[PDB]
């Protein structure tokens, strides 16, 4: 065994090794490894996407009107981005501008996907991490109604409708077919919910599983589909008609009001069942404000997102804040620029892939996707991993590292650029936020903190999808309908060589697609995704991403039920196909 | 009364098709897991992890030997050893050929299982394979799409339990209750197909009037699926009526059969 | 002035004559007069259809195939139920028997209809009677909670929910601008709701005025649409394709599991929302157990309804009982023919029609509708009435008479005939709901007990119509497909002469249709409606109907405000379109 | 702010047209009376009868002259010196003219108002008149159909709210937005049209295939209207979708062009 230091942590790998493969309630292939100390403390994580489909190499050649499409599949969870990201990124080359509509429609597609992603993964990936489903089974209905209204003006509050929902619980366990709630971690001494909340929380699962279908009726409105729906290069195909004939072939005044309808009941969701619940699992578990800090604390990343000024991708016009924060210095939160090769920078020396120099980090409009799995000396075989060998290759997520360091990206990072930078809409609600849970500032740069902001970040996409929505109207009202440019449609049109960067912050944090074109066709695509961020593998340095550091110095209760290790695992909300791409 | 065991697994995937299942508007994703069928593995929704989830596999598989129907997203690659996706630290080609060798059918959801789907583009840098070029020895009920329509799928399940068999299927396996059609034979803008009705470019006048997308690249006249018909998100749209082309994305091969904005 | 004596009632017209022109929150166009005595109760009504269209007129000629298309258009309200009658007569006349599953789907669509035009009327047409909207505002929303959980499983019932409703109304009225509830009877002393069921009674109007437009997604499902599906001789078009290729143009499994979940949907609402509001207003408005008796102790009519057995209308297959009871004798449930010229006879000696002897009634293969516009020697004049002279005649509405008695029909007729008849579910939901009340079974023979049993009878369709879904899944599951005979389509295989007769229990009762073909033509064609019957004029022997006969002996607490009569007229859910025809 | 004020009034009619409105799914009816418009004088749904009733209707109609919109569902009768349809002891035609003489514009909900629908069909027993030949100095914007569509309904409303303007309309007067194309042209079955693939009888092979309607007497052909593309009741059918042809129910006439099963 070895020890080092990094980062403020002392990476030990003596001790027990625990494996946890499959991750699971995340989207797609992860495993984790840890030591853990004779305390029970993790001394050594080890953070290792499973995956890899290479879709940078299958984009080579390809229209660059098309890559949309297949960059789409990247992920189907945080279906849309990748799209977004690619038209940002294909018009950024060729020198296009779309239409103030376009830009306000995509922006609509962004914070309902916000809306959508932030809230099935509250409940359906980490609530069970939170909630001890089958505790509901001992609540007193009486005592959920109460309080459920004493937290908020939801209606669905009955006692006879707890009982109905802990009934059905009841008859859907009896016969042993436990399906999704089988051999989980419940009874454990980190579930610390009462009975009555943890039947609050269970029907809430519920309800939010019926709720979630509604919400992407607005991709299907602009977009055709959910998941996966349809975008263009130049702006969005959902040709707008108001008052003309053949207005049931478009984007009408029936389609709009069916928008309308979905954005009120998703904030009224959103700030009435989520916002409450991310408050009480806040009050009743406020120990995690200490546990999982990870790179919180240290290096933060935002690259912003949500263009208010159509084609403007500056300051003044992004509504979510981009910026960087590093050695714990939030005094400056610095200028990002996605063309710096000083910058954003992968290394792949302990990842599963080939370079010329494996010591040097590379910027993507020089990035390299020549996969090669090379695990070394696994305990087992290559093909029967035991252990992973985290001294050398260990993943199929490269490591991207900004300027040299290792960041943080995400809701919570997000947060704290925002805070930092003084947006006042973001210091009032984290400030109210904390003064409720009778917490210091601090206790944000935590687990328990992702959730939080991540649930306060859907109640923010809520209201900025009304604003967009607002938006669109105005400019109908003044008769501006246009929703494509075409004049560089044409390949004929184009620079014979060009390059551009197309970002945003998707639900998991900052994304940003590089795209060089040569001769109509694409030369180079390279993507950098939130979740290759935070579940990087080390660097040259030995620089630990900001999973394997969130994982640092946490206490097990039972080292064989991994329940604190999902706990920060799933506040991240890992999407390994988005990782690994 | 007990429910059919069904367990899920996922290969090289998006997760759409998992994410789609769960949008089901009748009957919704809960009903159907908490009263239709007993999902007795899942990685996506599962409360279990690693061992505790190995656990559950392996005592699923073993009580049910015979009874269980595999639900099978995504697909096995066979280069590296098959450890461009690795599951238990082996390849994933293993858990799926154990959970195969059980089962009393296997459903392939979408594409990817189906066929290739994105991965299997050019030029498959994983060597990604679909289910039935691997599992040959099980009746396996092709369910294309990227990912296949919500209630396509809810409804392929409902028959399945309700009347207690298999679906029949065309030639390549699909249903042919949601696939024995072409997306062009039920598209409401044909009218506009048959007049010469056509959107030129994007937002022109004709795309203002919903005329017909063929010479945007429209790929429906060669694609079977059910978008034209039962429609997306409840009903709500699908990709023509919202003014893109079909991309053919029910179609084996259909990401390499040109660009989506060439003619068929 | 005049006064005679009738079924025990003595009909005096001296006094003061009040009016009631528009009678509203019913369909279509009705004027009541009454006379009220020094005591203020009433000792005269008269029932006046105030409108009239002629498609008994309309329909002769035309193809029997099409009758249904255009009869249904007599009624938008209780839409379906004239194109079910219409189908069934043409049946009956050419000799055509459908296939089992046209038959279920035919219960289905009328199972819906009884569901949500049940659910609409308690709410829409008749609640405000009850409810007094303006007294919501003065309700405590913790106690409006605390009730609605006393009475009720129903989820929404949460404190800051009823608070959020009183608000939305507060903000309603603060402009001045009442809408429907400007210029109403808030306040009558006839109001004995406390407020916090006021605010429960309102909350549930709005929920319900948003729930019922679901229900008739079954409709859209079978019958293409609603208001106004389609339907034909010989089945349904709906034609079934479950596991062939080209189901996507066909009811298929998506299409079903969505009328399933209509169905759940349904009966939930019904049995939770409004089944407890049905008997709270039982129970805050017991003395209306006492009023508006009328025919219910008398006269009641049923032809029956929902035949099990495909096209068998005996007394074995009709799940909805017929029967008919005179003379108080509820012993004596007596069998009802529609062929039989001495059974059903409309008299015009009081209506605005020709008969070459209006002191006879014809039956209606021999009826005639030969309008005639005479009122008469009116206060004022035939084209400004200020009082109708009901001595000679005074509606457009004819006058529907059984054996020569005048009878009640609806949700109490039919509740009654099935009680007597002995059916074992009308009985113990009868007896379970007099039970919780307190009050004898003669208690159902009132105002108050209509209403009751149109809730009671919303319950029981709503039961039905999963009966009949499952009925249609075992034949799909048995392969039998089939929904159109058509080996009798075409006019060449029809009887040079035949008629039939289509009979079903449309919501508000006993509705028929008198079909004659000749020459591949409609020779005759004449409709007796549920509402003609209840609100018909009187016949040659002054024999007074259901509404004259209810509102007969009714105390008024203030004569200018007729909230009493309302209370009434609307417990029989009046439909004026249906009346006149 | 407050709402702007509307009268509805119903003549002769089966009362489709107010049940077709509360059916609507976005705006909600509950919303567009609480929110959108204020409902002021509606006999279907209001608190006020009889005399009562009576002072709502001229307290509205003075104290907003010049200022409501008139919805006005069903039509006048010309027999019977009015007659045939009476309110407060007079011919509707009074309270319709009167009604007019204040409002700033005219809806004539459905084929009733518009044109005059089944009362008018032959032989027309009352002379059942459309609103257009008795009011001759308003502006009538026509939404035909038996019913209209509900959503059509309340999206001609929440546009005439929310862009301060009445519809553009055809030259027959109705709204461009939704009667602008025919049935026809927005029909997913017009594939078999063109194909000549036809139901001949009910439920037979072709019936069951979703084949088109025309040889059943379908009248798409010659009918404006949205249902083929906005559907009815929140996008969940249409007649042609549920087997049916189009009876022809928005156009001038339908009734009396000859049998609903003869060809167009
Ligand atoms: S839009 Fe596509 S599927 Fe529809 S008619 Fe045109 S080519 Fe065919
Ligand atoms: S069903 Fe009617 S509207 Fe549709 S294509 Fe055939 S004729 Fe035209
Ligand atoms: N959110 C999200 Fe998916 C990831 N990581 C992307 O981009
Ligand atoms: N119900 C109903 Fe209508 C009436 N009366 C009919 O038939
Ligand atoms: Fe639905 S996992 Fe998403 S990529 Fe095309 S089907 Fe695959
Ligand atoms: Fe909608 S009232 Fe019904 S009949 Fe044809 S429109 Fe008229
Ligand atoms: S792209 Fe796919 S979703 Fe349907 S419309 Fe074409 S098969
Ligand atoms: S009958 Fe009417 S409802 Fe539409 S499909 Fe034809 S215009
Ligand atoms: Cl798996
Ligand atoms: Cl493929
Ligand atoms: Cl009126
Ligand atoms: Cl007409
Ligand atoms: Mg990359
Ligand atoms: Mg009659
Ligand atoms: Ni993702
Ligand atoms: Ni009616």
């Amino acid at each position: 065994s070895t020890q080092y230091e990094t980062q403020g942590y002392t990476i030990n790998n003596a001790g027990r090794r625990l494996v946890v493969d499959p991750i699971t309630r995340i989207e797609g292939h992860m495993r984790c490894e840890v030591n853990i100390n004779d305390q029970n403390v993790i001394t050594n994580a080890v953070s290792c996407g499973t995956m890899f489909r290479g879709l940078e190499i299958i984009l080579q050649g390809r229209d660059p009107r098309d890559a949309w499409a297949f960059v789409e599949r990247i992920c189907g969870v945080c279906t849309g981005v990748h799209a977004l990201a690619s038209v940002y990124a294909i018009e950024d080359a060729i020198g296009i501008k779309v239409p103030d509509n376009a830009n306000i429609i995509r922006n609509i597609m962004l914070a309902t996907l916000w809306c959508h992603d932030h809230l099935v993964h509250f409940y359906q990936l980490a609530g069970m991490d939170w909630i001890d489903v089958l505790d509901a089974l001992k609540a007193d209905p009486r005592k959920t109604s109460e309080l459920a209204q004493s937290l908020s003006s939801w209606p669905k509050s009955s006692p006879g409708y707890f009982f109905d929902v802990q009934n059905r619980l009841k008859k859907f366990v009896e016969g042993g077919q436990l399906g999704i709630f089988r051999n989980g971690y419940w009874g454990h001494p980190q579930y610390k919910l009462p009975p009555e909340a943890n039947l609050m929380g269970f029907a809430h699962y519920l309800e939010a599983l019926d709720f979630q279908r509604e919400i992407v009726k607005i991709h299907a409105v602009f977009g055709g589909k959910n998941p996966h729906p349809n975008w263009i290069v130049g702006g969005m195909p959902c040709a707008i008609n108001i008052d003309e004939s053949g207005a049931v072939g478009a984007v009408n005044m029936e389609r709009l009001n069916l928008v309308q309808s979905i954005i009120t009941r998703t904030a009224d969701f959103i700030n009435n069942v989520m916002i409450p619940d991310a408050l009480a699992i806040g009050q009743f578990n406020k120990p995690w404000s200490e546990i999982g800090t990870g790179l919180s604390d240290k290096c933060v990343l935002s690259y912003g997102a949500f263009p208010d000024i159509a084609n403007d991708f500056g300051e003044k016009s992004l509504l979510m804040p981009g910026g960087a924060v590093i050695n714990g210095d939030f005094n400056n939160v610095l200028p990002v620029d996605l063309v710096d090769p000083q910058q954003v920078q992968e290394f792949v020396d302990h990842a599963w892939y080939r370079y010329p120099n494996d010591q040097v980090g590379r910027h993507p409009f020089d990035g390299i996707t020549d996969p090669w799995y090379n695990p070394g000396d696994v305990k087992g075989s290559d093909t029967n991993i035991q252990q992973l060998n985290e001294q050398e290759r260990y993943s199929w997520i490269k490591a991207p590292r900004w300027r040299g360091n290792a960041m943080e990206v995400g809701p919570l990072a997000r947060t704290l650029i925002a805070y930092h930078k003084g947006d006042a809409a973001t210091v009032e609600s984290v400030d109210r936020m904390m003064s409720a849970l009778n917490l210091p500032l601090s206790g944000i740069q935590s687990t328990l903190g992702r959730i939080l902001c991540r649930a306060h970040e859907a109640q923010w996409a809520a209201g900025k999808l009304q604003y967009f929505f607002d938006k669109l109207m105005t400019n109908l009202k003044n008769g501006n309908l246009a929703t494509a440019s075409t004049e560089k449609w044409e390949p004929a049109t184009w620079p014979t060589e060009c390059r551009g960067v197309g970002f945003t912050e998707a639900p998991r944090g900052a994304l940003g697609h590089w795209a060089a074109i040569r001769d109509g066709k694409i030369d180079l695509y390279q993507c950098v995704v939130p979740t290759t961020w935070n579940a990087s593998p080390r660097d040259p340095k030995g620089q630990i991403g900001a999973y394997e550091a969130a994982l640092m110095n946490t206490k097990m209760a039972i080292p064989e039920q991994p329940l604190e290790i999902l706990r920060t695992l799933h506040s991240f909300n890992p999407c390994l196909a988005c990782s690994t791409h | 009364k007990p429910r059919i065991p069904v367990v899920w697994i996922h290969g090289l995937e998006c997760t759409c098709c998992t994410e789609s299942f769960i949008r089901s508007a009748h009957p919704l994703a809960k009903d159907v897991i908490l009263s239709l069928i007993s999902l007795d593995y899942d990685d996506t929704l599962m409360a279990a992890a690693g061992t505790q989830a190995e656990e559950v596999f392996e005592d699923i598989i073993t009580q049910y030997n015979g009874k269980y129907i595999l639900a099978v997203e995504g697909n096995p690659p066979l280069g590296e050893q098959g450890m461009f996706c690795i599951s238990s630290g082996r390849p994933f080609i293993e858990k799926l050929k154990r959970a195969a060798a059980g089962a009393s059918a296997i459903i392939a959801w979408g594409t990817c299982a189906s066929w290739g789907c994105v991965q299997a583009a050019r030029p498959n840098p994983t060597q990604a394979t679909p289910i039935d070029k691997v599992i040959t020895d099980k009746p396996i009920i092709k369910v294309p799409g990227c990912p296949p329509i919500p209630d396509v799928m809810s409804a392929i399940i409902t028959y399945m339990v309700t009347f207690d068999r298999l679906p029949d299927v065309d030639r390549m396996g699909r249903p042919l209750m949601f696939y024995g059609q072409r997306i062009h034979d039920k598209c409401y803008r044909r009218a506009h197909f048959d007049a010469g009705e056509f959107v030129q470019s994007w937002d022109d006048d004709a795309a203002r009037k919903g005329y017909c997308l063929y010479k945007m690249g429209c790929k429906g006249p060669t694609t079977y699926n059910a978008c034209s018909s039962t429609r997306w998100n409840d009903g709500v749209s699908f990709p023509i009526q919202s003014g893109h082309g079909c991309l053919g994305c029910a179609e084996n091969g259909f990401w390499d059969r040109g660009s989506f904005y060439s003619r068929v």
